[PDB]
């Protein structure tokens, strides 16, 4: 009937129970797709229907690949994760190569399918249960639980880690300068070849993987990334010629908030021109003892933070601020005012690009950056409405994972971050 | 009776055992009804006398109804549930009527001893164990155990609804033309066919149901057109709120208002424009349950109107799939917006209200945004898709606000609706200073203790004023200054504040506040032609701010 079924038995550590998360209400569109998908998986054996004797449930969504033709199921295993973590991060964890962020090109390719060939630990399948919603609560939702390593679960990879690296065993010896970090379903290939060749070694691997185990990756004659290029650090102060009282004030404050990070930021002889109750539209030519601070400080602001070191026990925070015009800035950090990275996202080739869409991309962007630089996904403090977000993101969202997010209503630094 | 369904494997939380509670040997006017009943169930299989074993017991009280034949044995499993494993929590939601697709002539079914017709886990039966005392006060008690769902054992609405479904599953397939809705022991088989042929089907599901152990009533199939449902009144081509009792008293309490307002919230679904802001503004004196709460002059005026609204019955329509959904809003002020989702003129599926989020500083556009939202999230439930919006604002007014709002908003797809009031931002701040306009350097502090402050200013032209304040907060003197500058200043002005707060509140362009102070400021903004507000860090040597920063 069946062969030697050896599955890695999984456990949640003592004190935590399977996930019990409410299934979100989806558009009749997404349901129907989610309906066919499982209908087929159930048929494939990948999943099975369950009863009321499984109190467990994780949210499941539906999103387009890039193929606004066909949908793909995206289960939000954010909870089942934290409750298995001691397993996918302790026991069978996957080390993160610090060089990956150095190579000139990193192509990220999907390996999620290599997972539906590995049976899930009997006594654990019960925690991977999900419900396919019903319009207007008409009928009761549909109940399924997995039978194979499900994508999205941070264990699917940790379990596959062996079969995987074993497949990479011939390719890695032969191409010993290429980095290959497996983060969940995604596989990151990093190297330093021509942007032409780098698309060939990939293909080699692509082909290698395709044969060896039919670990079918979804390529598309396939996601180029350039780690090195990411180096956006200055915080330019407008350095004009004509300054009004008003512009000096805007500068001091914008210069004072500043010092909350950089230690040697000295705003004194600047308050020198701000002396006297003057009109705001009054040009005051910069003094002689004055522009010291202009550039003497612009310097401490030319060379970045000294004493900012990542911590693996504390998690990562990512803040994004709408900057206007498809302009979105952001900072990654841990101890308020001690950034690990800062940058900008941009709307460039889309006349249908709206806030939400941007944010959803600006986020996935920031998430991959971390996944690369740190091997871990940050927690976002999204400047959007909790209700609106929880409705639309799965629209333009098209990643295989979901980070932690919360919602904020920003203290208007005049975003002492923008340059223009 | 005894359904040939397969059973749902049940257990108890890890490390627990059956409840071994005992029977307060009670009567015989009842240690009789029990033996009569049990034995009658025992025949029907619902139960089976259990051996001289280890089984734990459960209390089996009895009570009597008021129509007359006899008593009800009511076992109290409270201690069995506590030990019973959790279950996939059934539909916690209720299928709102405005979204059941219209049909020609619907039916309804009332499953019988539902719970008692579904077999119980052949292994979790031993924990249902109980006993009724002897007919005499002596004690050779009678032992039984359940073979079907217990009547309120924890897992019952679950394992029932479960099994139900897996039965209707095969029926619905051989009949892809009938939408049977399920809720408790209620089936909503309905379709649009000659009325005669249709019955041939209902009298068919019924055969199939009874075929497998589930029983259903029958005038032939029992209910006429006016159906009741969790508070609804579903006609064959219309739905409506069941009747509402909006009382008149000479005394109300914190318990009398939740009832009122609670009754008022429900009626809004279809009753257009049920204002209930001031009435709920009351439930927060303190949360004592019984309290002589004096009606307010505003509530009694609000309730008087709510009554006049209810003094006239309104209907609700059914959902038509091919036709789409349209939703339109309208602001009643005070942050009270009302809407209505429809497909056709004079035919709403439902209307509702959108309260003000009970906050402190929000402008119409914000609210209208959150309004659209509430309606969006909701339309995706009752219907499954979002509606075309008809919002009382012009694409021009919106475009402005979002492209200038630090937050990422997303009003989806609307059309203009010219019917006042029309949502609009009343005052606007100069993005840059104003040259030939006096610059007021304001600031005003207060003693956190003595609760005494003074707001004031000092300008370029050399004018100064300090107005003494009393029983004020610090933020009060902070805004007291901006308001003071707006007073003393001319037609266009530039203000410099050390107040993060003051600024933000105004730079929020939040119209419609309660706080007299804000509205005065907001009012004074309106009157001004051009205003530019500036923020500088206080206590930082501004040879121009370290003035009022020291004068106050
Ligand atoms: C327990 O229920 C009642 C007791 C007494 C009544 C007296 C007069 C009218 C309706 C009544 C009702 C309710 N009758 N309700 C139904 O037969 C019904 C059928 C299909 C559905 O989908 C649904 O949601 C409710
Ligand atoms: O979108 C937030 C919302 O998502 C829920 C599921 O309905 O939970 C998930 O997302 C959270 C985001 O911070 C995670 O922290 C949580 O672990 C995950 O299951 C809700 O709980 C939450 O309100
Ligand atoms: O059909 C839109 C049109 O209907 C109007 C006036 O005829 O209002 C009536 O019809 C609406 C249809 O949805 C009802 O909601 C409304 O209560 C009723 O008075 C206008 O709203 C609009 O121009
Ligand atoms: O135009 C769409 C693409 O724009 C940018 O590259 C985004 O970072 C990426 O997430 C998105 O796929
Ligand atoms: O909800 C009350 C329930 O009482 C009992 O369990 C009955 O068997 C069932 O008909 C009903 O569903
Ligand atoms: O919202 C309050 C109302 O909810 C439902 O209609 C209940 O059946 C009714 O008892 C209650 O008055
Ligand atoms: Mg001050």
């Amino acid at each position: 009937p069946i062969s030697p079924i050896e599955t890695v038995p999984v456990k949640l550590k003592p004190g935590m129970d399977g996930p019990k998360v409410k299934q979100w209400p989806l558009t009749e569109e997404k349901i129907k797709a989610l309906v066919e998908i499982c209908t087929e998986m159930e048929k494939e054996g990948k999943i099975s229907k369950i009863g009321p004797e499984n109190p467990y449930n994780t949210p499941v969504f539906a999103i387009k690949k890039k193929d606004s033709t066909k949908w793909r199921k995206l289960v939000d295993f954010r909870e089942l994760n934290k409750r298995t973590q001691d397993f996918w991060e302790v026991q069978l964890g996957i080390p993160h190569p610090a060089g990956l962020k150095k190579k000139k090109s990193v192509t990220v390719l999907d390996v999620g399918d290599a997972y539906f060939s590995v049976p899930l630990d009997e006594d654990f399948r019960k925690y991977t249960a999900f419900t396919i919603p019903s319009i207007n609560n008409e009928t009761p939702g549909i109940r399924y639980q997995y039978n194979v390593l499900p994508q999205g679960w941070k264990g699917s990879p940790a379990i596959f880690q062996s079969s995987m690296t074993k497949i990479l065993e011939p390719f890695k010896k032969q191409n010993p300068d290429i980095v290959i970090y497996q983060y969940m379903d995604d596989l990151y290939v990093g190297s330093d070849l021509e942007i032409g060749q780098h698309r060939t070694k990939i293909e080699e691997l692509r082909q290698h993987l395709l044969r060896w185990g039919l670990t079918t990756p979804d390529k598309k004659h396939g996601y180029e990334l350039h780690p090195d290029k990411w180096t956006v650090q200055p915080i330019v102060l407008p350095e004009k010629d004509s300054w009004t009282v008003n512009d000096i004030q805007k500068l001091v404050g914008k210069l004072n908030w500043a010092s909350q990070i950089y230690p040697g930021i000295k705003v004194r002889q600047l308050s020198k021109l701000l002396r006297g109750t003057k009109a705001l539209t009054e040009v005051i030519p910069l003094t002689e003892e004055a522009e010291l601070e202009l550039a003497e400080n612009r310097e401490i602001l030319k060379e970045p933070v000294h004493g900012v070191y990542y911590d693996p026990s504390k998690d990562l925070i990512a803040e994004i601020q709408k900057q206007g015009q498809g302009q979105w800035t952001y900072q990654i950090y841990q101890e308020p005012f001690k950034n690990l990275k800062t940058g900008k996202y941009a709307r460039m080739r889309g006349a249908h690009t709206n806030d939400v869409k941007q944010l959803t991309e600006a986020v996935q962007k920031i998430t991959t950056e971390s996944i690369v630089i740190w091997g871990k996904t940050p927690k976002f403090k999204l400047p959007i409405q909790k209700e609106t977000w929880e409705t639309w993101w799965t629209e333009y969202w098209q990643a295989t994972w979901i980070p932690e997010w919360e919602f904020v209503n920003t203290p208007p630094l005049v975003k002492l971050w923008y340059q223009l | 009776p005894i359904s040939p369904i397969e059973t749902v494997p049940v257990k108890l939380k890890p490390g627990m055992d059956g409840p071994k509670v005992k029977q307060w040997p009670l009567t015989e006017e009842k240690i009789k009804a029990l033996v009569e009943i049990c034995t009658e169930m025992e025949k029907e299989g619902k139960i089976s006398k259990i051996g001289p074993e280890n089984p734990y017991n459960t209390p089996v009280f009895a009570i009597k109804k008021k129509d007359s034949t006899k008593w009800r044995k009511l076992v109290d499993f409270r201690e069995l549930n506590k030990r019973t494993q959790d279950f996939w929590e059934v539909q916690l939601g209720i299928p709102h009527p405005a979204g059941l697709k219209k049909k020609k002539s619907v039916t309804v079914l009332d499953v019988g001893d539902a719970y008692f017709s579904v077999p119980l886990d052949e292994d979790f039966r031993k924990y249902t164990a109980f006993t009724i005392p002897s007919i005499n006060n002596e004690t050779p008690g009678i032992r039984y155990q359940y073979n079907v769902l217990p009547q309120g054992w924890k897992g019952s609405p679950a394992i029932f609804q479960s099994s139900m479904t897996k039965i209707l599953e095969p029926f619905k397939k051989q009949n892809p033309d009938i939408v049977i809705y399920q809720y408790m022991d209620d089936l909503y088989v309905g379709s649009d066919l000659e009325i005669g042929q249709h019955r041939t089907k209902i009298e068919e599901l019924r055969q199939h149901l009874l075929r497998w152990g589930l029983t259903t009533p029958d005038k032939k199939h029992q209910k006429e057109p006016p159906f009741l449902w969790m508070g609804y009144e579903l006609h064959p081509d219309k739905w409506t709120v069941q009747p509402i009792v909006l009382p008149e008293k000479d005394s109300w309490t914190v318990n009398d208002i939740q009832k009122l307002v609670g009754k008022l919230n429900w009626a809004s679904q279809i009753y257009p424009g049920i204002k209930v802001r001031q009435l709920s503004k009351l439930l927060r004196g303190t949360k004592a349950l019984t309290e002589v709460i004096p009606l307010t002059e505003e509530a009694e005026l609000e309730l008087a109107e709510n009554r006049e609204i209810l003094k006239e019955p309104v209907h609700g329509v059914y959902y038509d799939p091919s036709k789409d959904l349209i939703a339109e809003i309208q602001k009643q002020g005070q942050g009270q917006w009302t809407y209505q989702i429809y497909q056709e003129p004079f035919k709403n599926l439902k209307t509702g209200k959108y309260a003000r989020m009970r906050g402190a500083h929000t402008n119409d556009v914000k609210q209208l945004t959150e309004a659209v939202q509430k309606i969006t999230t909701e339309s995706i439930v009752i219907w499954g898709k979002t509606p075309k919006f008809k919002l009382p604002i012009q694409k021009e007014t919106w475009e402005t606000w979002w492209t200038e709002y630090w937050q990422a908003t997303w009003i989806p797809e609307w059309e203009f609706v010219n019917t006042p009031p029309l949502v609009k931002l009343w005052y606007q701040l100069e993005k840059e200073p104003i040259v030939g306009a006096e610059t007021f350097y304001v600031d005003g502090a207060a003693n956190r203790e003595t609760k005494l402050g003074k707001a004031g200013y000092v300008t370029n032209k050399g004018r100064q004023k300090v107005v003494p304040l009393t029983n004020t907060t610090n933020q009060k003197t902070e805004l007291q200054a901006i308001y003071l500058a707006l007073q003393d200043s001319g037609l266009e002005v530039n203000i410099v504040t050390d107040s993060q707060y003051a600024l933000g509140i105004i730079q929020a362009q939040p119209d419609k506040s309660e706080s007299e102070l804000v509205n005065q400021i907001i009012e004074q903004l309106i009157k001004k032609e051009k205003v530019y507000l500036a923020w500088v860090p206080a206590h930082k040597g501004i040879g121009g701010n370290e003035q009022v920063d020291k004068l106050v």
